[PDB]
């Protein structure tokens, strides 16, 4: 090869290389046309067997997800759900040349809190979709066992890479819903260092109402009107201590 | 921007006998534009010693164009035009035919002939007789030429006519 | 988009034998559009060599359009324009016919020939006259080629010519 | 600026039988122009003594630039415009056949002829009926020329013909 330059110039001097290089480009030419087919069959197999298995051991441990995830404990008291709060440190921007920017922490309302019927679960962010295929379909059919021994690693192959995208795809929802729980509970523990205002929300009752056809006994529209946000007043914020 | 003249090499996958004309793909491979793929046809020679794919319509992947390079073949690890087929395809059939028709005509005649100077004047019978049709038939038939065909795991060597963006 | 002479699949269930052009239905199997059928017809070639198939008429399900983009059939698994059938369905049939009326006319005229030097005369009075006009009768129907004929179970592969949307 | 009528030289890479025309290319390896190439053609001459290069088209490298200076080739180190090749392809078969049609003709009339003054009388019925229509298709067949082919690894020198820039 290149590597041992000089041999391999000395070799390709001699013509056996040049008789010998004519079977290996027909290899090459008829050489790439399975590997994207038995990636591809790999790939869906793969990645149907492997969201099937995690999805079966998430059915098996389903119990202490919703152990961990009180969502209901999270709610107020007009079954309101809290706003996302995000929380960062030590930031810094050279934005440019003759340019530093730093500050010590920052926060960010991430999602704005509103109305809720039902909390939500778990089973929203981390169930993955499962369609089986059974349609297995070939282009071109092994003949050569040689063919067929690329054919199985390549699908193989396929299955591995099926895998990893359902790791990766588990992991992101996992990150998602880390991130959503965290930013609730820092919203509690926010209000709880007093850095942020409660929502405000107004009532207003009605007794009978309607025409003669309809009627409602009482009825009771609630209404927020005041959102949570954070202040800038620094002298209302009570700290900590601990023993 | 592609050289007046340069070469290359590309995939070729599906095969085709000189019979009937049609669209015929390859795909090149390597240099400076991959993934394309290229249909055109082939010409039917007058000698089988040579066979050339005419391809003219090329498609490169990435976006929807469609170029017209018109380019030829090359036998690859030959540096030559020939076609790598087999040429003595029709020959020997139509060959001994006609001489299997001219050989009953001719039994049927001489052994009809020589009988001055019943199974021997069946064989006359049937020799005579069936070798004249046959003879025609063979006459009527036997200008058929020898076919060339390319292979459906070769790819091939392409040098190009002219330029494109 | 599909680019201009890529390759696709589809499945060919109803079969035709080649005598008489009309609409033909395939259903494309795997790729962009799924569910989608195409009818096309056939041609007639001279020579028994091959058999292809001209399609022209696409469908997609899903959105009620009719594109009409063109492409023809390749033999799947050897990837080759033939068909897969036989042809020699009207060889011997009209070479025994033709044989058969030249012997009879021969054995009458030459057992005539051979009276010279009840049974055998009617012999060759059957013979001498019952060659002459089926020997001219199959030099009429001498000239109906083998024909072709596809299958019902039998998938193919179709390479494009044209780009669509 | 190439003065009127020089000599310059090229390498010539790809080769091609005397059977049909098609496009050949050669590169120039010397002079100013430093790896510049040319594409053209050929002639089929009505004796076989010699063999040309239309050399037309004429491709700069780097600039997408396409000068037309259109020339010949001569035979490097002889001065002349020969190929060195083979001129006694297609004599001796055609011979061949011919004298067998011909002596298998004379066989069967000479020695039925003779039989005045049965396996031999099946020796002239062999040669006397296929003589005849092998010796018509040998007189049909005997007309095709003696074709030259070029090499593929076989430099070239070209002398030039018009003024360029």
């Amino acid at each position: 090869g290149d590597t041992g330059s000089l041999a391999g110039l000395q070799a390709m001097a001699d013509s056996k290389y040049t008789r010998a290089q004519k079977k290996q480009k027909m290899g090459k030419i008829r050489e790439m046309a399975l590997k994207e087919t038995a990636l591809s069959v790999g790939a869906q197999a793969g990645l149907a067997w492997r969201a099937k298995i995690i999805d079966e051991q998430l059915n098996k441990q389903a119990r202490n997800l919703d152990a961990i995830y009180d969502f209901n404990s999270l709610v107020l008291e007009h079954n309101i759900l809290p706003p996302v709060l995000l929380e960062g440190r030590n930031t810094l921007n050279l934005a440019d040349a003759q340019s530093i920017r730093i500050s010590d922490r920052t926060y960010k309302v991430a999602k704005q809190a509103h109305f809720i019927t039902t909390p939500p679960t778990w089973r929203q962010y981390l169930w993955m979709d499962y369609v089986k295929p059974e349609a297995p379909n070939v282009t071109l059919l092994p003949k050569t066992k040689a063919e067929k021994e690329i054919w199985c690693i390549y699908t193989e192959r396929g299955w591995k890479n099926g895998i990893d995208q359902a790791n990766t795809i588990l992991e992101e929802n996992i990150a998602r819903i880390k991130e959503d729980f965290g930013g609730m509970i820092l919203y509690r523990k926010l209000l709880a260092m007093n850095m942020v205002s409660p929502p405000y929300v107004s009532h207003t009752d009605l007794g009978v109402t309607g025409d003669g056809s309809e009627i409602h006994i009482d009825d009771r529209v609630l209404r927020i009107t005041a959102l949570p946000e954070l202040n800038v007043n620094s002298a209302e914020w009570r700290a900590a201590v601990a023993k | 921007i592609i050289k007046t003249g340069d070469i290359m090499f590309a995939v070729l996958d599906t095969s085709v006998n000189s019979d009937e004309p049609g669209p015929i793909l390859a795909t090149i491979v390597t240099g400076k534009l991959k993934g394309s793929k290229l249909i055109g046809s082939f010409n039917l020679p007058s000698n089988a010693d040579k066979m050339v794919i005419t391809f003219n319509t090329m498609s490169i992947p990435g976006a929807e164009k469609t170029i017209s390079i018109s380019a030829y073949a090359i036998d690859p690890n030959t540096a030559r035009t020939a076609l790598a087929s087999r040429t003595n395809h029709h020959y020997l059939m139509r060959y001994g035919s006609l001489f299997a028709s001219s050989f009953l005509q001719g039994f049927g005649n001489a052994f009809q002939s020589a009988n001055t100077t019943s199974t021997l004047e069946n064989a006359v019978i049937g020799l005579a007789t069936v070798g004249k049709a046959w003879s025609q038939q063979a006459q009527q038939l036997f200008n058929t030429p020898t076919t060339v065909e390319v292979y459906s795991g070769t790819g091939l060597g392409i040098l190009f006519t002219q330029d494109v963006t």
